[PDB]
């Protein structure tokens, strides 16, 4: 269909980063205080962005 | 600070720290400073530290809180009651002591 | 942070960490004097009638 010819023609596109994302994302998960994981959690719950937060 | 609790598996409550097997917490236990290590959590069921900011889910239990003490700068940690926690002194049962055979002598 | 010494409270809050909409205050007689303006409505401006014998 459709659908699976845009997968497969994007596949190649969208798999670029998807190495450095998930690469960040474990290394957060890592190294990160789970503290501060689990803040990142509760202002996501609440709604809010925590990366604005944590800059302001 | 806060509490720690027992709750079952599936949807984690956004702010709780999770306390997997292999996680080790500092805390104070009756004035004492100890480490306690995460070995092996029930089926169906998972512990989580949830702080004062965090609401508690239903069908929570409480395994061990702690006191509202903001200006305190050395906290007092918790107090395990006989019965909130069943600790194991390991009964090191001292066997007999090597005794040489004595001969005997008619 | 810890009050010093001779430190008077005029008002404090609950503790209610969990709570979304916090409660807040409540003063109560004695704690707090709040004064309502007296606004004391003055005699309304009548014309003179004059008179007619
Ligand atoms: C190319 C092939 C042939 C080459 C021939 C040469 C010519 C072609 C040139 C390139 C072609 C352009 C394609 C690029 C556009 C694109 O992304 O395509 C996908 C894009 C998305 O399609 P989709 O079907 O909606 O994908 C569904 C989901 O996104 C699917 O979700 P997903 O799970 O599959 O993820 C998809 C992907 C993409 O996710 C997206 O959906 C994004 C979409 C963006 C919109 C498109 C923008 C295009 C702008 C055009 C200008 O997600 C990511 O990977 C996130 C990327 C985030 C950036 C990476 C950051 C790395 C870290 C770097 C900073 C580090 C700082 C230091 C930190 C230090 C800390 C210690 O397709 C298009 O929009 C068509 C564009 C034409």
């Amino acid at each position: 269909s459709l659908a699976k010819v845009w997968m497969y023609a994007s596949w190649i596109p969208r798999g670029i980063p998807k190495a450095m994302a998930n690469e960040l994302s474990s290394a957060a998960a890592a190294l990160a205080h789970p503290e501060a994981i689990a803040r990142v959690a509760q202002l996501e719950s609440q709604g809010k962005n925590p990366y604005r937060v944590a800059r302001a | 600070t806060g509490c720690v609790a027992s709750f079952p598996e599936g949807d984690v409550p956004p702010g709780a720290v999770e306390c997997l097997p292999g996680q080790v917490i500092r805390t104070k236990v009756n004035g004492e400073d100890v480490m306690l290590e995460i070995d092996e959590v029930d089926p169906g069921y998972q512990v989580c530290w949830f702080k004062p900011d965090v609401p508690l889910p239903e069908n929570a239990e409480i395994l061990w809180s702690y006191p509202y003490e903001p200006t305190a700068a050395l906290p007092t940690g918790t107090t395990w009651e006989e019965g909130q926690a069943n600790v194991l002194i390991p009964a090191e049962p001292t066997p007999e002591a090597a005794v040489w055979p004595p001969t005997p002598v008619t």
